[PDB]
RNA sequence: GCGGGGGUUGCCGAGCCUGGUCAAAGGCGGGGGACUCAAGAUCCCCUCCCGUAGGGGUUCCGGGGUUCGAAUCCCCGCCCCCGCACCA
RNA sequence: AUUGUAAAAA
């Protein structure tokens, strides 16, 4: 009978733009928490002196983040609209934390951009050291299609509901956009909110008349852009591990159903293992379909050394590996000269493992799909490539043709992107 | 300086080939005399070599050790003191190529003043002495800190070592919008406690030897809030704390952020100075990424290049079988110089590669960074030797062949 | 610091108190040998530099003075060691 | 009234 959707929502922000403010009123709003609780929470927070991060502490749950009212560690929290069940996402404030970040950006099929509009705290957003350009290439990474682009901090001090700073935000992101993760300029929705006061999350501002669409609450229940659910023998990325009520062991379903009681082996380990009970997003499930971000109690022969970043899969048809591979990227900003034996960190889904590139192959246009006919020495900014890849250890690794989100990745070095990859042939 | 180069070289050399001087039983004398002893002293202990050695058991053995003690004690009357820099010799009979077999008689007077003594006979030879001629810049160690682990490790040269590194647990559920701070603390106020303690003890064991420190400093490298409170502790205090060389703010941990490490803490090592080489393939590099035309790469380029005017660096990968050789012409009275590898020379008729072909007779052949060494004073202002080790170095002999240059002027290639 | 006495050939030490009869006794050590497989006692030869014929050259700390002539006679310098004492 | 190392037993 009626199941109501499980899918996540996740919060990719500036550092200071207020993404736990937003996630506190959003559950205060659909009553998943309680009155009581919003009084303890002014009340710890007012006694050691933190007044305007009541809110903010309900998603800020570590020393250092309730501090300074942003996130290090990757929070999760339930709460239930009209037609789903959301666990949403608060994806670090802070930029030494990559790690939350991705497992952060690999939950989402859904991420909500949000952008703070309170002058320094905006323009500073779009610069090399904002956290805007970490967050566009890591939700491309993770399979994002349609982006919610939610203007914050609107009915502060120096912003009136500003449509010129909002127009400002808008006409940024669709070429910062386009350019770091190759977005299209559409699906992409705008709307203007404030996490502090709740504005425009569930409903209608005065201080705003301009805009007159849905908020936030309404909009995110009844949008259709949901793309989740994928048949077939089934495929588990372990995205975060942590005991709890026995061992638990979190990812994406992204491929197949898997039932209470059964089998799985990981991968390349070959680990055999079996599920103690299933918590399908946040609630017990005894069975669970695909797409959904599966929160499982298993029981292993290891479970504290579990690492996360590889595959669970079927046990029955496991799944397909490298170490060695062909793939085309596509150099944004070495910004100098690649040539054979560079090396880097390589950023696919939740795996974050050294890479070195044996062979150069041959140069290929962004157009046609069209490569050249003779060979290299070396490749440059602005161009695109094949190249052959070494890992340093074994990763487990679908073609970019197979599964995107399990084939597309990301050139890491520095704080920085290199080139955008795409895996076209797993050797051997 | 140019003439260390060559030096350099030269022991290189010397040292390898002085382990592939191998041959059978203990005919493989290693003799080192250090400065200024008495040459009577050593030679008479050696006639009590030879005397009991006219035992020593197994026939070819005794006449071979025999014959090459004799070498020894004929030619240590030759000198007439230890000179200051000692005497090295080695003495025996060794098999080489095509297990052909050779009497192997060397007597040398060390460039740099050898610091040690050493009578020894095996089946090879012992090389480990003349590793102190050239001697060390250091040796730094390296902390690295992340929110699931830490490893120690050293950088020597361009070269990363692991030398020991543990992974750490936190329970990442704390509520649903509920927050639960007795989750929070409860396990955290101690994994987080004792991990500083853990690596102040694994930094106090690893990288302390003799009541010194072994490295000659340390680079703390760390995700944040993990490193302000270890560099700070009082479980850190003392002589560590004393030879904290630099900080570095990491994005990851573990070997991945090891290396973010080094690319964000390369200039304050200093003087590594092979990490500074790595630099300078940096910059060799981001010439090649402009329009400003003076880089060369390859042997070709690089070579006509160096011939009609001046590199201000010229660089060079240390193994290089690639040689400078003199070809005569095949209808006489003319002649080639040609750069050629292993497989084209085994071709003693062409001496050439297969797909060309051309005739060819070799007079003389100097290998390609000793012919450099040679010359690069008269062909521009400073040479690198250069190792592999690190991601540019990598680079260099990968994809650019370990030979290339930083001109000074705008040059035009194929 | 002030004095006093010393520094010899590879080393140690005579001989220098006897200026020409000192290229320097002797010991130890080195080098060559016999000794009878090998050491190695014992003994013999050689042992400042240079030189084809016992020739040339240079010595007794460095450097001068006096003498036809000084390693040997007189003075200064350096260096060493020793007392006593202001200061070190 | 000296000193002498390394792979032999159907």
């Amino acid at each position: 009978a009626p199941k109501k959707e499980h899918v996540n929502v996740v919060f990719i922000g500036h550092v200071d733009a207020g993404k736990s403010t937003i996630g506190g009123q959003i559950m205060y709003l659909t009553g998943m928490v309680d009155k009581r609780t919003l009084e303890k929470y002014e009340r710890e927070a007012k006694e050691k002196n933190r007044e305007t991060w009541y809110l903010s502490w309900a998603l800020d749950t570590n020393q250092e983040e309730r501090d300074k009212g942003k996130t290090v560690e990757v929070g999760r929290a339930y709460f239930e609209t009209e037609k789903k069940h959301f666990t949403i996402l608060d994806a670090p404030g802070h930029k030494s934390f990559v790690p939350n970040m991705i497992g952060g950006a690999s939950q989402a099929d859904l991420a909500v951009l949000v952008i703070s509009a309170r002058k320094g705290e905006f323009e500073t957003g779009f610069e090399k050291g904002g956290q805007t350009r970490e967050h566009a290439m890591l939700a491309k990474t993770a399979g994002v299609k349609h982006l919610i682009v939610l203007i914050n901090k609107m009915d502060d001090p120096t912003v009136n509901w500003s449509i010129e700073r909002y127009e400002e935000c808008k006409e940024k992101l669709v070429p910062f956009l386009k350019k770091v993760g190759f977005s299209p300029k559409k699906d992409i929705h705008f709307m203007p909110c404030s996490g502090l006061t709740g504005a425009n999350i569930k409903e209608q501002s005065d201080f705003c008349p301009w805009y007159t669409g849905l908020p936030f609450i309404p909009y995110l229940d009844n949008l259709p852009n949901f793309n989740r659910s994928i048949d077939g023998p089934i495929r588990l990325p372990i995205v975060d591990k942590y005991k709890d009520m026995g061992t638990v062991v979190l990812g994406k379903l992204e491929s197949g159903s898997i039932c209470k009681g059964q089998q799985l082996v990981m991968m390349p380990n070959k680990h055999n293992v079996e599920v103690l009970g299933i918590l399908s997003d946040d609630v017990e499930t005894d069975t669970v379909a695909p797409g959904e971000n599966l929160k499982i109690r298993l029981k292993g022969i290891e479970e504290e050394e579990i690492l996360p970043g590889f595959i669970l899969c079927d046990p029955n048809n496991l799944c397909h590996s490298g170490r060695t591979f062909d793939a085309q990227i596509v150099i944004i900003e070495h910004k100098s000269i690649i040539c054979p034996g560079y090396n880097a960190v390589l950023h696919i889904h939740t795996c974050i493992e050294e890479v070195e590139i044996t062979a150069l192959i041959c140069l290929v246009d962004k157009k046609s799909g069209e490569k050249s006919k003779t060979r290299p020495r070396f490749v440059k900014q602005d161009q695109v490539c094949i190249a052959r890849l070494r890992t340093a250890g074994t990763i487990c690794l679908e073609t970019f043709k197979d599964f995107p989100q399990m084939g597309r990745f990301t050139l890491r070095d520095e704080g920085k992107t290199i080139a955008i990859g795409k895996v076209l042939k797993l050797v051997p | 300086a140019a003439d260390r180069n060559v030096e350099i070289w030269k022991i290189k050399k010397l040292i390898k080939s002085l382990e592939a001087a191998r041959g059978n039983g203990t005919s493989m004398i290693s003799l080192i005399i250090p400065p200024k002893d008495q040459i009577s002293r050593v030679a008479k202990m050696l006639a009590d070599e030879f005397g009991t050695a006219s035992n020593i058991k197994s026939r070819v053995n005794r006449l071979s050790v025999l014959g090459a003690i004799t070498s020894v004690q004929q030619r240590l009357k030759l000198y007439n003191k230890v000179p200051p820099n000692g005497l090295v010799v080695y003495c025996g009979t060794i098999v080489t190529e095509e297990g052909k077999e050779k009497k192997v008689n060397i007597d040398f007077e060390p460039f740099k003043p050898i610091n040690t003594s050493l009578y020894l006979c095996d089946n090879k030879f012992h090389t480990e002495a003349l590793t102190a001629l050239l001697s060390d810049d250091s040796k730094f160690g390296f902390i690295v800190i992340d929110g699931s682990g830490a490893l120690f490790g050293t950088l020597q040269g361009n070269t990363r070592e692991v030398l020991h590194k543990f992974t750490v647990d936190l329970p990442k559920k704390h509520g649903r919008g509920g927050q639960s701070a007795l989750r929070f603390a409860r396990l955290r106020m101690e994994k987080r406690h004792n991990y500083v303690r853990k690596v102040a003890e694994t930094a106090v064991q690893l990288f302390i030897s003799g009541d010194k420190v072994n490295v000659a400093g340390l680079v703390l490298a760390g995700s944040a809030d993990f490193k302000t409170e270890l560099s700070q502790s009082d479980m850190f205090d003392q002589r560590l704390q004393s030879k904290v060389l630099k900080l570095v703010d990491i994005s990851y941990g573990g070997e991945n952020g090891f290396n973010q490490a080094i690319e964000l803490s390369t200039e304050v090592l200093s003087n590594v100075k092979f990490i500074q080489e790595k630099k300078l393939i940096g910059r060799y590099f981001d010439e090649i990424s402009q329009d400003t035309g003076k880089y060369c790469f390859g042997v070709e380029d690089t070579l006509k290049a160096l011939e009609m005017g001046a590199v201000e660096i010229l660089i060079v990968y240390e193994n290089l079988d690639i040689m400078r050789y003199v070809l005569h012409c095949q209808g006489t009275e003319e002649e080639k110089i040609l750069y050629l590898t292993p497989e084209q020379e085994k071709d003693k008729s062409h001496f050439t590669d297969k797909e060309t072909g051309q005739e060819h007779e070799l007079i003389e052949s100097m290998p390609l960074l000793e012919w450099f060494a040679n010359n690069y004073k008269k062909f521009g202002a400073t040479l690198e030797i250069v190792t592999d080790k690190s991601q540019e170095g990598s680079q260099f002999v990968k994809g650019f062949g370990g030979i290339g240059g930083i001109l000074r002027y705008r040059v035009d290639f194929q």
